């Protein structure tokens, strides 16, 4: 009364991604349920929302050298997913273990001078291929820009729209072309009020949109 | 003030429980503030100047009496940090609540704020205020062999001075356990 | 959002360097940049079930923690016998603590507690390990590759011809 | 019409813990149901409740040498799960086949002098690491203690709370550190009334709490 | 409380020392400190079903108790043939008594009754046996390892590096 | 008294049954007490002094007549032990109901009380009283070749004396089967 042994012709590989399971052996063992313990989480993303980050400039000093005089240009960095401006960065490491990624990106700003001091600044996006960085607030504005002041607020969070070629992109960058993937998106300012020595901070973080597809080791394990 | 900012939760807790909890109840009078010295901070220290403080130091308190009693225990922790100055200063310091502290290294410095935290600059805050609910490997703990927590601060911005300010500032903080069960 | 909830990330394998006729079993035995442990090391406290795979010979045999090692070969606490070439088991948690962790500062050697244990045989070559339903608590710092050259970073990419 | 033979890639080990079963062969055979036979049980624990035990001192004499004079210290033993004080002990052997164990532990006391004789004694716990055994009833008491008398009762059962590091511990002890796992938990007494020669007995047993996790042979089979 | 109800303890295997072209089958053949029989010996009266496993050659063959041994090879009372390398059977109880036991003081050789029986072949190496649904009656005395040195006891413990 | 303490159960039993039970009914008049000598016990015996008594001895009783009848049988067993003394003695003896007795060894001595039992000291008891319900390999038994039971006592405490007491004590016990079916 055998059932037809519809044997397997060549499948069933002991391989990586698999969802197959196993047999408990010294099994049938409880544990005190670990609910109500603090520090629970699931998402690298979501925990990367409430937590901001920092940045870096060649001066190795995380904060921004913030000259306060007739100068107009502040400083210009880049935002890849992997760039000297953004190595030591809670996103990238989490990022660099991936290839596909999508969605908006976050930033922050923290002021330094005494509140009394009036001020002006201007965040500004630049698309990868304008062929020339802007050199004046209003013509910079043509791409993307906004404002704030010392007045009525000190913090701020900003975002660049997830422009790309396709609705996704490569995490690492290529050694087969030239054009920067994003640009040199950075900040302008109107007349400094007064300061003996300012300073600026800046971060990035996950928000409504920071997403990924996935995954492989790059490193030399 | 910016007001209280909680570590991972905000809630009234379980206070009375089983045999040991029955044996190690909420001895409320074990609780009392005091002050610790933190560090100095002048125009000297460039960025990265770490300064750590393991917990908890000895203390001539009923708490301190039992923390030598060398026994299974649990605890809470309430942190309130500040440093009086004057509105002509400028900079940014970073206060930090670290679980399972380890000796850091230069690169990872730029990561701190994973942990619960606030900002330190004479404009926004004048009173840090932070609380960690208990945790640990066992349901309880016996200190001397181990430290589940530490209270650390490190540079986050170079410090500025004009003639109007005070060229030196001391930094205090507030340390007292809560929710104690022994 | 449909990843970076560990429930999908930490259910793969990872090589382990060392072996011997006996061999402790632990996560921190993993390489500290293998993508498995990074996330693991990226956290403070974690728990899971456990699944393991061993290509070997002779008689693979295993004991849970808190046990006198001196008494393995004899009397054969649970096991099944030889069969080449794949062999796949799963152990349930056993440690005396309601959670594991990565590092435990006490006056930097890893403690003698967090111990999935060890296995023993007469010939041992290859090791595959696996994390089930896992969860993590108080994520910890994390690094990426370091920046040396100028621009952003450079790296080779595969492509057809 | 074969069913897809989804063959097995490398599983199914003839190994130890397994729950798999077999095929009866000279089978289909009844037996007279063995109910109503006495002496039924299931639990090593539970049968280790109603049954007390004994102990041992270097004198190889199970009972306690119970000196009856101005002395204050009675005698001091230890209670591991494996210790010279407690080898020949219905728990340990059952225990020594395990590694994880939890829950309270039991004792007993049986008096020897004639009932008329007044008496005083004081059980007392000591935590593993007080760094000094107590040397007076009231300061001993600080850890744990209690009383009874010859009056109104002769038996008694006592318990130590299952203090530990974690909510479990190792059965065997280590050769990598010094501090005793439990202490030297033993007994004091107030002025002996009168006796030419006393004697004391003592046991251990399972109770509401004695538990285990499990198991491996240690021995040299 | 979720162990030491035999229903989980005595469903493993145990080696047996001796063999021969024929070989009696009994529990008391077990080693008197193998964790299997300790509990067994720890009791007075016990019953179970029975499962057995043999790595062997030729033609493994078995007969229930109360039978003329002289008549095994011929006519092949029930059996199935050779197949390497694992082979697993289970026998149902057969003895003339409504229960087994360990030792039967009658004016100290084990009685000729409690007899799961014997098997026969042309080449026999390895033996695995197994207890089913078992129950035990009137537990008996039991010992632990003996104490020789001073303190409590000492023993090596496994640990990583 | 401490009163009856049962072995494994306390209940009125099946008394009438099948062919052999129909053929080997409850012959009640087969029942009668008597007395056996146990042992001596003075300040001499240190601990471990075993003394065993196989069961059941011959006996000039109707029971004793049939226990030679050399036939399939079953039985019961009721034990009542004592030793008259006087309230100035002191010590502790151990009475024991052993299934399938075997020659013990020193170490296992410390285990006895697995079995049903009482304590023996002139204070608490003056009358041991214990009953084993039947058991055995067959549904019945034929003695001569075998003994399913024995009645054993051994030291559990050294024995004390003053001038007021009696420097020697004899120990009796009560042995008579019950519930007999032949």
């Amino acid at each position: 009364g055998i059932f037809p042994v519809a044997c397997a012709d060549g499948y069933g590989g002991l391989v990586t991604t698999d969802p197959k399971t196993a047999d408990p052996v010294y099994g049938k063992v409880y544990n005190p349920p670990k609910t109500n313990y603090p520090g629970r989480f699931t998402n690298l993303l979501d925990v990367a929302e409430a937590c901001p980050t920092f940045l870096r400039f060649d001066d190795g000093k995380p904060y921004v050298v913030t000259r306060a005089d007739d100068t107009r240009l502040l400083a210009k960095f880049d935002v890849s997913l992997a760039a000297k401006h953004m190595s030591n960065t809670y996103l990238s490491g989490i990022a660099q273990y991936y290839t596909q990624y999508s969605g908006t990106i976050n930033l922050h700003f923290m002021f330094t001078g005494s509140t009394d001091s009036k001020a002006r600044y201007m965040v500004a996006y630049i698309p990868p291929g304008v062929e020339t960085p802007p050199d004046t607030p209003e013509e910079a504005a043509h791409c993307i820009h906004a404002e704030w002041d010392t007045g009525l607020n000190s913090k701020f969070t900003f975002s660049i729209p997830y422009v790309s070629a396709a609705d996704y992109a490569y995490t690492a960058s290529d050694t087969a072309e030239t054009t920067n993937v994003q640009g040199w998106v950075c900040v302008y300012q109107i007349t400094h009020g007064k300061a003996e020595n300012d300073t600026l901070l800046v971060s990035a973080s996950a928000g409504k949109d920071f997403e990924l597809r996935l995954p492989i080791d790059p490193r030399t394990q | 003030s910016v007001g209280v900012t909680y570590g991972y939760s905000t809630e009234e807790d379980h206070v009375a429980g089983p045999n040991t909890s029955g044996l190690e109840t909420r001895v409320v009078q074990a609780e009392r503030f005091f002050k610790k010295f933190l560090f100095d901070w002048t125009t000297d220290k460039p960025f990265g100047y770490l300064t750590k403080l393991e917990l908890p130091t000895d203390h001539h308190g009923v708490f301190g009496h039992l923390v030598d009693s060398y026994a299974y225990m649990r605890n809470g922790w309430d942190v309130e940090v500040s440093a009086v100055g004057n509105q002509f200063n400028g900079g940014c310091l970073l206060v930090a609540m670290v679980p399972e502290w380890k000796a850091f290294d230069t690169r990872e410095k730029y990561q701190l704020t994973l942990f619960p935290h606030q900002f330190i600059s004479p404009r926004t805050n004048m009173t840090a205020h932070i609380t960690v609910p208990y945790l640990g490997v066992n349901r309880y703990d016996q200190y001397k062999k181990h430290k589940p927590w530490t209270l650390v601060v490190m540079v986050l911005s170079p410090l500025t001075v004009s003639n109007t300010a005070a060229p030196q500032i001391k930094v205090y903080a507030n340390i007292a356990p809560t929710y104690v069960h022994v | 959002r449909h990843h970076t909830d560990v429930g999908f990330i930490m259910d793969r394998f990872v090589k382990i360097n060392s072996l011997s006729p006996t061999h402790v079993i632990d996560l921190m035995q993993t390489h500290k940049h293998g993508i498995v442990g990074a996330l693991l090391r990226a956290a403070t406290y974690y728990f899971s079930d456990l699944e393991i795979v061993v290509r070997h010979d002779g008689n693979l045999t295993w004991v849970p923690n808190g046990a006198p090692e001196a008494a393995l070969s004899n009397t054969s606490n649970p096991t099944a016998y030889n069969k080449a070439p794949f062999t796949r088991l799963a152990l349930p948690y056993t440690a005396p603590h309601r959670v594991l962790a990565t590092v435990y500062d006490g006056t930097t050697q890893l403690p003698a507690s967090f111990n999935y244990g060890a296995i023993q045989a007469q010939a041992i070559h290859e090791l595959l390990v696996r994390m089930k339903r896992a969860e993590l608590y108080c994520p910890r710092p994390l690094l990426a590759i370091k920046v040396t050259s100028q621009d952003r970073y450079k790296q080779k990419i595969i492509a057809p011809a």
